[PDB]
């Protein structure tokens, strides 16, 4: 009613005459204003948030289907590999394909290798022992091989590295030939 | 990352307990529903938003025994025997907050309380987010960045930060060879940054501002009850001992309308804050993911240099990352 | 009814999912009515105001003054009639139960006619040059016709008015002057010739006349109402003052619904109601004491209900009571028997965010299910079929093995597929 | 207008007494503080 | 990157310079001061 007798307009018409109408008429004419302005506010409030949506979804959509993104947990848990669309009503949904590691083993390791009053610190990898001999294996999978000189590189001396070992460097090319 | 959840209580706000108000507000017609609906949807908002920053791994690592990190001193920053650290502390002192029972008060807060404006508590106590807090520091200083993938694996820490020198292109050795000086120049920032707290000055004004905002909020509605809104009084118990049921309906009309209007914009504005509030926790969770649980490098991210690695700390109502 | 008919009543709805609910009140409803008014028992003069053997002129009115009375009013219903009685600021049927300040009471006598221009906002001779009310006049105006006594078979010209004036008269202002009014220029004197006028005339009234001419005597009566300290009240009986519940208080026609406790406030000799920040009254003088008034309903109510699917037991919580206070808190005693039951219980936990009745307590902790808050959770499970309230587990608990000379190495990988939704 | 007799508060003020005058007055004053609020309502959704 | 910033001056929008109007808005009760609030935090946030 917002304040008439009414909230029929027919009503206030048809039992009132046109300047005492007037009143009732104004009384629902804001009270319907009102309503109007409060759903126009309230719509505008939620498309600003669909739009902070849409725009997430199109960052995801360059990064994670067009490229392969470096971003942690952007693309899913793991280490993102690709993705794939698909549309849904009003909507996208993203399929992300990730790599997980599992089956773990522990082994001693050290950060340098010292031969003969040198240092040699892996080129990509890390030293790792099975107890008995000393092997390079890269960090996310098991693939142990022998330390030469093309696995490791050389710098500085033994002393200032604080777990250095003592091992052997194969030095393939002299000992084949 | 999260302000106050509020409740209103639309009848008591606007008709206390005045029987013949009720009848009246009946009978005009009652949006208060809709202004509940726009409150609860914050509150879970504000739930979620809490959520998200610090429940992202739900494995409870706890503190290392032995703390033998080669010279790197943790103890400012890692719990002490509400379990909260030492900077920790300090952070929940410089912010000042703003049951109580019917007894109790019989203040400005039961000044609102007496007419529908209730506070709700948040879902997650401060001992449970400090226990959030301490699990990603344990599982970032054993086992690095592995622990996000999916599966903790150890790796001593000088290890990890050759690994980190490597990701800003230096090599191994110039950790390798430098590793005490480098010791000593972390614990000398540490201890810079804890002084910086301990002085009276306070970098916390942006967490202050959300208690500051909520409770003008909150005291401008229960100002605006003294307004007339054109009738004669502003108190309903003169209108009605004075006059008549007729002639009380239109003064009432004109009071109903004003404090609806007072309420809808409350109500508003608290919608166009939320907005704000769920950006900086959606910020604080990709910073949360990208600083903390890996090494970025997106420039000027994770602050100013070349990013090695993060450490997060809980406050009153947000975040803090030491970089 | 119930605490869950709160919430299907809040919800409009007549089933309700799970969930905790915020709740309106409808529980507390007041039956009682006290009444507080000064020891006044002698009544108001009735009999020397409009009995009056002699009326003043409306040039020179009386404004008397009255005051430590009572003001019933229906002793005049026998005597005398009245064909004008309008008020203003008040409505007629509250008279009875109101007390009023600064109480005056002005008398004239006009003819029929002149009658209608005794209001706010009006003009004519009597309103320009005699008589002058207030836009904001709060009070009443009574006029009867005396054609009996003030009307002689020879005339009567013992009754005068003003007929010209430089300029009109401002509110409640009188002018008993009798110069010589100056029509043009060429002054006057006091020769009283030609433009230049004796200000008063007088009326004359003659038993047959028309009901225009016939003489109208007039009383206009002038009050405050809430404002202050009164003394002129109305025909009503005290009664005892039942404290600490929800009552209706009419403290000197002032009402109202609420709760009454002593106050230490000093008011100033010219003060009885005192006001806070949202403008309501607090304070009340009442033996010459200051008193409080205090809300009926205080504080916030919920209800935990596991769906209207599944049973149509609850559980309620209170957010701002300490357990062993609920009863008083929520008025208990005069709610329904059905609603006191939650007030005292066996099931009675305290927890941080209020008082819990109505569900267990375990010692176990699981995934939140509906969240009570302040990190409890609430859970439909069975035992037989109950609803438990628990502690919620943040997650499981592990450790890692650190050593400075040890690491873990992956042998196998998982390829994994996961799916995220977007708006 | 807002439902009073002018959209000129001299017209309003000229013709009428103070007291008639009030209920026009307010009248205008409710829909000249509703229009405010929309304004700032709106700039405020646009700062964001 | 920024919006014009602006500032309202309720008393002047509303009623003028009518002494009247300005009584009338005084008993009212006057919420201008939250929406100067609203603008003046627009106007900071646009400069930060
Ligand atoms: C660690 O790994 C090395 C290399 O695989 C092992 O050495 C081999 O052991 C087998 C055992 O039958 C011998 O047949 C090979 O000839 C060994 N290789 C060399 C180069 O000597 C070693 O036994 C492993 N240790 C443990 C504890 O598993
Ligand atoms: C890590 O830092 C803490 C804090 O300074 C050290 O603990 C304090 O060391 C000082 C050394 O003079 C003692 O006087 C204090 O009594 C110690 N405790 C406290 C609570 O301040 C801790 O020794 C450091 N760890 C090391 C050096 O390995
Ligand atoms: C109060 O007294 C003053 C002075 O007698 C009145 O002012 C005079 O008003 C007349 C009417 O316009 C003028 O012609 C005179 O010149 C005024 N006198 C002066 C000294 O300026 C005034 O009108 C009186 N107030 C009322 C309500 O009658
Ligand atoms: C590594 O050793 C620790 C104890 O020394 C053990 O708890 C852990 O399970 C081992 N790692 C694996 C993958 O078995
Ligand atoms: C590892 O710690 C032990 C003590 O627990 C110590 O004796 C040993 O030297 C350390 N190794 C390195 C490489 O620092
Ligand atoms: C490595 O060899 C040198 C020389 O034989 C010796 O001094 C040093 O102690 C050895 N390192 C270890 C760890 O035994
Ligand atoms: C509630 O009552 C108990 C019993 O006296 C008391 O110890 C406690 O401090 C009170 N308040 C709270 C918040 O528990
Ligand atoms: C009014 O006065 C007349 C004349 O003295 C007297 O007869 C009459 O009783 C009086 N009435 C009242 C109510 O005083
Ligand atoms: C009512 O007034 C008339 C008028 O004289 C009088 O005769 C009568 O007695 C009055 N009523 C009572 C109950 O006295
Ligand atoms: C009024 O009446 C009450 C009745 O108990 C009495 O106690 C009081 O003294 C009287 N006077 C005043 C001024 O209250
Ligand atoms: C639950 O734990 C409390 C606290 O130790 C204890 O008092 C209570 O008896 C326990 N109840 C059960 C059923 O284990
Ligand atoms: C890796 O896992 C797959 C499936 O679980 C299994 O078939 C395969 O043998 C595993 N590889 C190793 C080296 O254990």
């Amino acid at each position: 009613n917002f304040g008439a007798i009414s909230s029929v307009l027919n009503d206030i018409l048809s039992r009132l005459d046109p300047p005492e109408a007037e009143v009732q008429i104004d009384r629902l004419i804001t009270g319907r204003l009102q309503s109007l302005q409060t759903y126009v506010t309230q719509q505008l409030i939620r498309a600003a948030e669909i739009r902070a949506s849409a725009n997430l979804a199109a960052t995801k959509m360059s990064e994670c289907v067009l490229g392969q993104s470096k971003r942690v947990d952007f693309c899913g848990k793991g280490y993102h590999l690709m993705s794939f669309p698909q549309s849904a009503p009003h909507g996208v949904v993203f399929l992300h394909v990730t790599y997980v590691p599992s089956q773990e083993k522990n082994f001693t390791t050290t950060p340098a290798i010292c031969h003969e009053g040198k240092a040699h610190f892996p080129r990509e990898g890390v030293f790792v022992s099975n107890g008995t001999h000393w092997f390079v294996t890269q960090r996310n999978f098991y693939e142990p091989q022998i330390i030469t000189t093309d696995n490791t590189f050389v710098s500085g001396s033994c002393d200032v590295v604080i777990g250095i070992v003592n091992n052997t460097v194969y030095d393939p090319l002299q000992p084949e030939l | 990352v999260s302000m106050t959840k509020t409740s209103v209580d639309c009848t008591m706000y606007i008709c206390g307990d005045s029987i013949e108000c009720s009848n009246l507000l009946l009978q005009y017609g009652s949006f208060c529903t809709q202004l509940n609906r726009a409150l609860t949807g914050i509150a879970v908002e504000q739930d979620k938003n809490t959520q998200e920053v610090f429940a992202q791994v739900k494995q409870i690592y706890k503190t290392p025994p032995i703390k033998d990190f080669g010279g790197f001193n943790f103890s400012q920053i890692l719990p002490d025997p509400s379990k909260r650290s030492f900077i920790e502390d300090l952070l929940f002192n410089k912010v000042t907050l703003a049951i109580k029972q019917y007894g109790d008060c019989l203040d400005l807060i039961c000044a609102q309380k007496f007419n529908g404006l209730t506070v709700l508590p948040p879902l997650l106590t401060d001992e449970m987010i400090a226990q959030y807090t301490s699990a990603l520091l344990a599982g970032t200083i054993t086992s690095g960045w592995t622990f996000g993938a999916g599966a903790a694996l150890q790796i001593p820490f000088a290890m990890q930060m050759a690994y980190r020198f490597n990701g800003i292109g230096v090599t191994q050795n110039v950790l390798y060879e430098n590793q005490k000086l480098i010791a000593n120049q972390f614990n000398s920032a540490i201890g810079k940054i804890q002084d910086s707290l301990s002085s009276t000055a306070s970098a916390l004004g942006k967490l202050q501002d959300v208690v500051n905002q909520n409770a003008q909020a909150l005291n401008t509605l229960v100002k605006q009850l003294s307004s007339n809104f054109g009738a004669i009084s502003s108190v309903l118990n003169d209108i009605l001992s004075r006059l008549d049921p007729p002639e009380a309906e239109v003064q009432i009309d004109r009071l109903i309308t004003g404090r609806l209007q007072s309420l809808q914009t409350y109500v508003t504005q608290q919608l166009i804050r939320a907005a704000e509030i769920r950006a900086s926790a959606n910020l604080a969770a990709t910073k949360m993911s990208e600083c903390v649980l890996g090494q970025s490098k997106r420039v000027d991210f994770c602050g100013k240099g070349y990013h090695l690695m993060s450490f997060p700390q809980s406050a009153p109502h947000g975040v803090v990352f030491l970089h | 009814l119930d605490p869950l008919s709160e919430a299907k009543c809040t919800l409009k709805s007549l089933t309700v999912e799970k969930g905790i609910y915020q709740t309106s009140n409808f529980r507390v409803q007041p039956t009682e009515s006290i009444v507080r008014f000064p020891n006044i028992t002698n009544l108001c003069p009735f009999g020397e105001v409009f009995n009056a053997t002699t009326f003043a002129s409306v040039y020179a009115w009386n404004r008397k003054r009255i005051s430590n009375c009572v003001a019933d009013y229906s002793v005049l219903y026998n005597s005398t009639s009245f064909s004008t009685f309008k008020c203003y600021g008040v409505s007629p049927t509250k008279l009875n139960d109101l007390c009023f300040t600064n109480v005056y009471a002005d008398s004239f006598v006009v003819r029929g006619d002149e009658v209608r221009q005794i209001a706010p906002g009006q003009t004519g001779r009597i309103a320009d040059y005699n008589y002058k009310l207030p836009d904001d006049f709060t009070g009443c105006v009574i006029a009867w016709n005396s054609n009996n006594l003030d009307s002689k078979v020879g005339g009567n010209y013992n009754y005068l008015y003003r007929l010209f004036r430089k300029s009109n008269l401002k509110p409640f202002e009188r002018d008993i002057s009798t110069e010589i009014y100056q029509a043009g220029s060429t002054p006057c004197n006091g020769v009283e010739g030609f433009n230049c006028y004796f200000p008063l005339q007088s009326y004359g009234f003659h038993p047959t006349n028309g009901v225009g001419y016939q003489p109208y005597r007039v009383v206009v009566l002038s009050f405050e109402l809430l404002k202050a300290p009164a003394t002129v009240c109305g025909p009503k009986q005290s009664t005892n003052l039942v404290k600490n519940k929800c009552v209706n208080f009419n403290f000197n026609g002032l009402t109202g619904t609420g709760v009454l406790t002593e106050s230490s406030k000093k008011f100033l000799p010219f003060q009885q109601f005192g006001r806070d920040i949202a403008d309501t009254t607090d304070a009340v003088r009442d033996t010459l004491e200051i008193l409080d008034i205090t809300p009926c309903s205080f504080g916030g109510v919920s209800v935990i209900t596991p769906g209207t699917n599944t049973s149509n037991q609850v559980a309620v919580l209170y957010q701002d009571v300490n357990c062993t206070e609920v009863p008083v808190a929520i008025h208990a005693d005069q709610l329904t028997p059905t609603w006191r039951v939650y007030s005292t219980g066996s099931n009675v936990f305290q927890t941080r965010a209020g008082c819990l009745i109505g569900a267990e307590h375990v010692n176990n902790t699981y995934e939140c299910d509906i969240p009570i808050g302040a990190g409890i959770c609430a859970s439909y499970q069975t035992n037989s079929q109950a609803i438990i309230a628990y502690t919620m587990s943040l997650g499981a608990e592990n450790s890692v093995a650190y050593a400075n000379n040890s690491i873990a190495i992956p042998t196998n990988f998982t390829i994994s597929v996961t799916t995220e939704i977007l708006p």
